[PDB]
């Protein structure tokens, strides 16, 4: 498939921290976020919710709202069921149950937070402002408030569904029993993760402006993947597709959040196509923790059998994932458990598994995607099991791995789930950790801490990932789904080069990464190149999500870039007497390879190729813009490893996080910057799942935290200076050697933090499974030691 | 999210302020903003009318006379915290407000404020209380005073009757030594518990103690069994742990997603342990 | 009217805008005055994101009334460069990869500048301390203290222009 | 009315402009250039799906069939929604991009 | 400046044309140009022309 | 102050606006009050892509101070559409393709509505006749007769819908 | 293209306009606007402010009393050509007013401001002499009265003063037959030269006749060799050609780009033949 063409280029400005080219106007005040758009016009939407988790609606009366002045409209359930069904989430997978999310709760609410009512107003103050007139009867359910209800109670979450069981699926079902009964060793623990919010500092938004006259449709939004949002207004709001374009400003972060399609963006086109002016959405913290999406909730029951050297002869997991009332659009309730599952094994060989993934109902709001997904959780379990193993047999955290790991000898091998490891450096990267933390001294400096009421601990994860995620690596991960991404280059006349993305960016450095891409495939000064993004008018693609935007990017603008520098070669060989396979653009000079004296300035062919017809070769087409979508052949594994050393107060059960090294192997590095705050930004991330962060619901199912002041995320005193070696092992499959890893610290630093405070506490014979590991749990966890 | 609506005045005097709202029942004060405004966002509270403080100058002023510190209410934490004159009569207000928020909320929040919202999780209230300062309040009919242990009646609850304007605090100067600390997630967050030590040392030995928790219940706890042991005790690691116990005692806090009643206990105990080691060690140097 | 004159200097220029008592500082700094800069991440005063600088000092604009601008002198991120170039504190958050999504970043400045103004050279510590009230989603925050700890920033804070 | 035509922006796509009555003509050719690379992919598709040649695949009246069969066609939409999201329906070397830019003189 | 980029709005009959030129004559780099053309009162001809 | 409170009521809704003497109405109603459908092709009275209807009569909006609208109804081509369809009028230039740039299309409209006001079915001689005063640079005029005199147009007319 | 800054005022009394007017010096009357406002966004004119007569009802008044048509100096075009007084007392000014501009500029230009603007080829200033009629002039000092022909001195040349308002033109009816006609580029185009011809006869033989040309010199022409000839003869083609030729020779247009001194004296010529056929025509029928 052409789409698989992994194009050739020289690195000059690839591997290079070149400065970001977006700083400068988000340094100065002048970022264009969406909640800075201004339109003409312009309206403002506010929203109701449902105060009850589960409840049928008797009635509703929004007279009074209507009426208040400054309102436009107000509608409810039925008006909005008369323009949209809402949000069909399905998945090719057997037994796997499809939902449909009405944009308004109608006749019915299924958790805290759903939409009931919504008014467009003047500004936004009034528009809540009626949003309080609006008189609601309710006639409360019973809810299902957990995943113990949701599997063993008579309450069904969802009354569309059969059962509260979304999805059940198992890949593996080897017979393990008879290995636990004889191993030489067995660890076996009942993780749990709490709900976590992607906590983005800029919340969700979304413009949209319908003009009657041309029957066209903008809609601005925040968003981490614009042509799925154009592609699924056009299907839920039934608005040809043509006819819409979506925009995406500069966006204050999305970690996955912002990679759901919402019920506001088509409740913002549906309004403003009926009120004929533009009508904006900007959510505020607390509907950011209501309505949104939550993430990471699954419990792990796993069991690792092992020989009395170390060796694991068996690994037994049930996770069942707490998937809330909805499936989200498009990864659905098997964004956890399901994927999880399928990479459980991670860089380790283990001949036995029997492993099942379970995603139920509950009255929350939808599970969904938040940086490193359901691969999370059995990071955890199992690196945390890990550990537990080896010191149970006196070996070190880094021995026992090195005992199971992938070697450099097996590659290619082929696991009991089906995942094929081609190249990368596990064994290395367990290795250069250990050198990093430097144990002996460890082990010095944490016998010394006991002294002082401190007890000190380690924690060791090493970890692969899978992406660039494309066709091949969804079905791989059991979400069968084909991926599309285009790119398009043009090389304008006098040989500057302009590069327009299907990609979306929140932060991550695309506009500066792609363009350094790019220079390198035709040659030229990333100075030369300028990036295009957040427009749907051109290009198609699913966006930035699964560490995939330096590897879709890299693979998509290395095939358009080529097909415009193969007509370059072709002119270039033409007026030089040379074929064009021979010819080569580097420094802005387009040459004989090997023979830069027989050439000429990049800009002076393309000019001749614009503007200078009689130079031009037979059946030659001068068309110097190109697209072209791409999709990795086959999976494209990223590795590393990170170790984390925490401080817990014996009498306080304060927890501090005074050490983090990570070793990474992304393949060939962009920007080593770039990567290194990726790096650095996913570990903070980490700090505060596995310490500080929680949603939580309580035993009715409201919602308890929705401010800053109940859900902790990180500040400058929760995460240490941290060391990072980098390794890179090139990718065959993607231009450049180029891997992705935006997701990595989220995937594995978690895991280390866990193992640290196991570590820390191992002597007192106690262990904590569940996360965030708060001082409740840990005072919890000692007062009932053995 | 966005404030209900309301109208707004600044009057240059006192007397305009209790008219405004004696006047108006609706009508709120506001101060630094800092409490009242996160509370209008929730649209929790739905005044008629703000009525601000800002030109009413008597209330900024900080003064000193015969043993005791005056404290205007509109006294931001900042200034209490760097102004020359706290400093040398009240020390330990100073090193209390390191604790209180961050920088920008310390930049606006003020003494009256923090006492009028009344958060029993808040170290104003608490640490008043434990000072015995007094508060002078003002109405139509003129200035009255109540301890701060009566002011600060529980959890968002106090002495203020409608209409009235907490004007200054008057804290009296500290013949004891005071040594102050609290248990927060990261420092700068709401205490799950805190805890003041005043000690008097003739020698090496405890002649006078006053031992307080806040945070714990509604209201600062002045550890009376935990004061009348420690006196004439030579303080060290086995005394101050078993005060921290009968200061503890009897306690009952509430258990709530940041930690449980138990939880809230132990560290009750380990910090008042702290403290009262640390006030021994100051109040002998 | 419910529309009340407010008179104050923005960022160095004398400024009179109008707004209802009911809208805080940053909306309309956004909104009314038209300086987006100043961007809202929570409206409870916890992110710091709206964190400006009012007569020198920091404070959050989402829990400070819009008419209590009245008489005060204001600083927003938009006022911090001059002639076109970053200033010295700007650049070297560049220069250090400070920032990434850069939703904070204007919170972030506020706050560091008010750090220099105090002490040129903060110890990483000090400097961890007083950013404690600033959240960042996107960097791990290593870089940003990096940035304020730089020597050329130290350098530029002596000279009073940072 | 399945088709939108955008102009008035640079960023894409590179042309001399509307004089000398040219517009009808390079309008005609440069869009008939481009919608023909991207027409060959769909009836590369169409042709593997009806087992037939590309070259005996018509597009007319929004049906993709075999010329002189209707009777095995398939909407336009089902073909082009299968070339974006259903990999094994493609035929080997297949290029997938349905966006393509030619130049006309 | 923050971008170095210039958008251009001109009632012109040929837009990339002038994008070219002012980029030429102006001495700004190409890519950082995007001329945009809005509805436009007729031309005919006099449009086609660079103006100062 | 040098700006004028005028009170106006436009496309049937009373309007206030704030504007200088020196601003005539044309310019008032696209900068001003925002309304861009009024087009400016001479300010000096002679093309008539300004004509707007003053208490039903049509004028010259270039020739008319801002200040001069103080007490008056005026109708500008954004207030012909009833909901989100074309008119009689509006639909018939469509049909017989009346507009090419569309330039001179908001003061033909204005014109023409006054003649079908006066007459439901004018000759295509009366509709030449007043329409003499209306400049078009890109349709040669006959299909802009042929819309005035269209059967839809006349009916319409006739039940006051035009 | 424009204008340059100015006041406004619209007083609701003739005598307050006065007053302005008076106490500034550099401010302007404006009525219609149509011809004012093209010389301001020419910046041709710079008035210190522009006085509005909108509101002056008196200036809107049109009444026939004793053989005489008064009209007032704010009566538009537009009235003036629909008006029933008008036309039943004075018929040949709605049929002149036809060629006025178009209709949109029709219904703002006025009486009044066309004969004050006094452009040499527009129709009311021509028109008003040749009917013999009287305008009616106020100042601070009173009123006055002066004739059609004194008033129009030439182009952009009245007998008005500074301050000065006209406030109305008295028309007497007409016992002549009046016919008009013109030469215009096209149909509302300022004419190149135009002619108006008043006949009485008795039987087939003229017994009065007035011949006035306009737009040919800077001020109507009264014919006085036409009217003579004209008298005691049946007026056929031959003696229309005839006492046009004697209308029309002294006459010295002046040459532009609109056409030479020539060509306008042969359209005078046509044109005045034309009219004077067409008024026998009317008068004796
Ligand atoms: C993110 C954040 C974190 C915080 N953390 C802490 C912390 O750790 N510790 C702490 O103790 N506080 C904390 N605070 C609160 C801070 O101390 C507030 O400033 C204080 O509680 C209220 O003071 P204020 O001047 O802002 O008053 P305002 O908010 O204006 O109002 C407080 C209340 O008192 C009333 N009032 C104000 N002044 C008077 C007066 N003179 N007389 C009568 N009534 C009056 C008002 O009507 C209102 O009901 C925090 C605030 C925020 C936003
Ligand atoms: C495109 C176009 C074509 C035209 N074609 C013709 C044409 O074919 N024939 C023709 O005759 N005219 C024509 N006109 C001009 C039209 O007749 C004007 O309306 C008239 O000349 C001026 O009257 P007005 O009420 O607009 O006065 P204004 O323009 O307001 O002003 C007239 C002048 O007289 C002064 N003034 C106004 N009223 C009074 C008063 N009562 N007392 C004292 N001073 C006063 C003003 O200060 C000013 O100097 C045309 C105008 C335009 C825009
Ligand atoms: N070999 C490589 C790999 C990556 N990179 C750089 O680092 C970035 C992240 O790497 P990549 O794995 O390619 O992932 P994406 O670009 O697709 O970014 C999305 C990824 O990025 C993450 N980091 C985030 N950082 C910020 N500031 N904001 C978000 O929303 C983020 N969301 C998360 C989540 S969730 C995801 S899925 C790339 O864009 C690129 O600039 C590089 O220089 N070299
Ligand atoms: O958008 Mo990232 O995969 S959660
Ligand atoms: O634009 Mo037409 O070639 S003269
Ligand atoms: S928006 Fe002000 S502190 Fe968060
Ligand atoms: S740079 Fe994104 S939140 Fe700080
Ligand atoms: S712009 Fe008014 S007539 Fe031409
Ligand atoms: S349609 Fe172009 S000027 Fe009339």
């Amino acid at each position: 498939m052409m789409k698989h063409e992994v194009v050739a280029l020289k690195k000059k400005s690839i591997g290079t921290s070149v400065l970001r080219r977006e700083d400068t106007r988000l340094l100065t005040g002048r970022g264009r976020y969406i909640a800075d758009l201004v339109l003409s016009g312009m309206l403002h939407v506010a929203s109701l919710r449902s105060p009850f988790a589960h409840a049928r609606i008797v009635s509703i009366d929004v007279a009074d709202a209507q009426a208040l002045p400054g309102v436009e409209l107000v509608w409810c359930g039925a008006d909005v069921a008369e323009l949209s069904q809402g949000i069909v989430a399905t998945m090719q997978v057997e037994g796997f149950q499809t939902t449909i999310q009405p944009l308004l709760a109608n006749g019915v609410t299924r958790f805290v937070g759903e939409i009931v009512a919504v008014v467009v107003a003047s500004s936004r103050a009034i528009a809540e402002d009626a949003a309080q007139l609006i008189q609601v009867e309710y006639e409360e359910l019973p809810a299902v408030t957990g995943i113990e209800a949701a599997l063993e109670g008579e309450a069904r979450a969802n009354d569309t569904l059969a059962g509260n069981v979304v999805s059940r699926t198992s890949r593996a079902r080897d017979e393990l029993a008879p290995i636990f009964a004889s191993s030489a060793g067995v660890v076996r623990g009942q993780f749990s993760c709490g709900r976590v919010s992607a906590c983005p500092m800029e919340t969700r938004g979304a413009v949209a402006q319908y003009e009657w006259t041309t029957q066209q449709l903008i809609l601005w939004t925040a968003t981490q993947m614009p042509s799925f949002v154009r592609t699924m207004v056009a299907m839920f709001c039934a608005i040809p597709e043509h006819l819409i374009e979506v925009r995406v400003p500069d966006v204050g972060g999305g970690f996955g959040q912002k990679a759901h399609l919402h019920p506001e963006e088509l409740l913002v086109c549906l309004l403003s196509r009926a009120l004929g002016r533009p009508v904006r959405w900007i959510e505020d913290r607390q509907e950011n923790f209501l309505g949104a999406t939550h993430a990471k909730q699954q419990r792990n029951e796993m069991g690792l059998a092992f020989d009395g050297d170390g060796r694991f002869l068996a690994l037994e997991n049930r996770s069942i994932t707490d998937g809330g009332a909805y499936n989200n659009l498009p990864w659905t309730q098997l964004v956890e458990s399901h994927v999880g599952n399928a990479v459980i094994l991670g860089v380790y060989k283990v001949p036995a598994v029997s492993e099942e993934s379970i995603a139920v109902a509950t009255n929350k709001c939808p599970i969904g995607a938040y940086r490193g997904v359901g691969f999370t959780a059995g990071q955890i379990a199992r690196e945390t099991l890990i550990d537990r193993a080896a010191r149970q047999l006196g070996l070190s955290p880094f021995e026992i791995r090195r005992r199971n790991v992938v070697m450099p000898e097996d590659f290619p091998f082929t696991n009991r789930l089906g995942q094929t490891h081609r190249e990368g450096t596990y064994l290395q990267t367990i290795n250069l950790l250990e050198e990093m933390v430097n144990p002996e001294a460890f082990r010095q400096r944490q016998a010394e801490a006991r002294a002082r009421g401190k007890y000190l601990g380690l924690g060791v994860s090493v970890f692969n990932e899978v992406t660039g995620t494309g066709t091949r690596t969804l079905s791989f991960l059991g979400t069968p789904t084909t991926t599309h991404d285009s790119a398009t280059v043009r090389i304008d006349p006098t040989g500057k080069v302009t590069v327009t993305t299907s990609l979306a960016s929140s932060g991550q450095g695309h506009e500066t990464t792609l363009a350094q891409i790019a220079a390198d495939v035709l040659g030229v000064p990333a100075s030369d190149v300028v990036i295009q993004a957040g427009s749907t008018k051109n290009t198609y693609g699913f966006g930035a999500y699964a560490s995939r935007g330096a590897v879709i990017g890299a693979g998509s603008i290395g095939r358009a870039a080529s097909i415009v520098r193969e007509r370059v070669k072709q002119l270039a060989g033409h007026l030089l007497e040379a074929a064009s396979e021979d010819i080569v653009i580097e420094d802005g000079l387009v040459h004989v390879a090997g023979v830069p004296a027989k050439g000429m300035p990049f800009a002076e062919v393309v000019g001749a190729a614009y503007f200078a017809d009689a130079t031009h070769p037979p059946g030659f087409d001068a068309t110097l813009e190109a697209t072209a979508t791409y999709d990795p052949s086959d999976l494209v594994l990223a590795n590393g490893g990170h170790a984390a050393i925490v401080e817990i107060d014996a009498s306080t059960y304060a927890t501090r996080v005074t050490d983090f090294f990570a070793v990474e192997d992304c393949g060939t590095m962009i920007n080593p910057m770039i990567v290194e705050g990726q790096i650095r930004g996913g570990i903070a991330q980490a700090i505060g799942q596995t310490l500080l962060e929680e949603v939580i619901y309580d035993d009715f199912g409201q919602l308890v935290t929705t401010t800053l002041m109940d859900y902790l995320i990180p500040t400058t005193l929760d995460v240490p200076d941290i060391r990072i070696r980098h390794l890179e092992t090139p990718s065959p499959l993607v231009p450049g050697g180029i891997k992705g890893m935006g997701e990595s610290a989220m995937i594995s630093a978690p895991a280390a933090v866990v193992a640290a405070v196991n570590d820390a506490l191992a002597h007192l014979e106690v262990v904590i499974e569940t996360v965030p590991i708060t001082p409740e749990r840990i005072f919890r966890s000692i007062q009932e030691r053995p | 999210m966005k404030f209900p609506a309301f109208s707004y005045r600044a009057p240059a005097s006192l007397q305009e302020v209790i008219q405004v709202l004696a006047d108006d029942p609706d009508a709120r004060i506001i101060a630094g903003g800092q409490s009242l405004l996160p509370l209008l966002a929730f649209r929790l509270v739905y005044p008629s009318c703000l009525v601000d403080l800002r030109n009413v100058s008597e209330l900024f002023e900080i003064s000193q006379s015969a043993g005791i510190l005056s404290v205007g209410a509109m006294v931001t934490h900042f200034r209490n915290k760097t102004d020359p004159t706290v400093a040398k009569c009240v020390p330990i207000l100073p090193k209390v407000l390191a604790h209180v928020a961050h920088q920008a909320v310390r930049n606006r929040g003020t003494l009256g404020g923090s006492l009028a919202h009344a958060d029993a999780g808040a170290e104003m209230p608490f640490l008043m209380a434990t000072l015995g300062a007094t508060m002078y309040i003002a109405s139509s009919a003129g200035v009255r005073s109540v301890s701060a242990t009566d002011f600060m009646k529980g959890h968002y609850f106090t002495d203020l009757e409608a209409g009235e304007v907490l004007v200054r605090v008057e804290i009296p100067i500290p013949a004891l030594h005071w040594e102050f600390d609290e248990y927060a997630r990261r420092k700068g967050d709401y205490a799950l518990v805190m805890a003041a030590a005043g000690l008097s040392m003739q020698g090496g030995r405890c002649v006078a103690a006053r031992i307080a928790l806040g945070a714990v219940e509604e209201r600062a706890h002045q550890a009376i069994r935990a004061n009348d042991f420690l006196v004439g005790k030579v303080i060290d690691e086995s005394t101050a742990a078993t005060a921290a116990e009968l200061a503890t005692e009897g306690l009952e806090p509430r258990s709530d997603i940041h930690g449980s009643r138990d939880l809230r206990l132990s560290l009750a105990k380990a910090i008042t342990q702290r403290v009262i080691l640390k006030a021994a060690q100051g109040a002998m140097y | 009217s419910q529309l009340m004159r407010i008179s104050a200097t923005i960022n160095g220029k004398p400024r009179v805008f109008y707004v209802e008592p009911r809208m805080h500082l940053a909306d309309a700094l956004r909104e009314v005055v038209g300086l987006t800069g100043t961007k809202i991440g929570c409206e409870q005063g916890v992110c710091g994101s709206c964190t400006i600088l009012i007569d020198g000092a920091p404070m959050r604009s989402c829990l400070t009334l819009a008419v209590q601008a009245e008489g005060c002198s204001i600083e927003t991120v938009e006022g911090l460069s001059q002639g076109e170039k970053l200033n010295a504190l700007q650049d070297s958050f560049r220069r250090h990869h400070a920032l990434q999504c850069g939703f904070c970043t204007a919170g972030m400045l506020a706050t560091a500048r008010s750090i220099l103004a105090e002490n040129p050279a903060p110890s990483r510590d000090e400097v961890r301390e007083v950013m404690s009230g600033n959240l960042c989603r996107c960097t791990g925050y290593e870089t940003i203290i990096d940035a304020i700890t730089d020597p050329a920033v130290a350098e530029a804070a002596r000279r009073g222009e940072v």
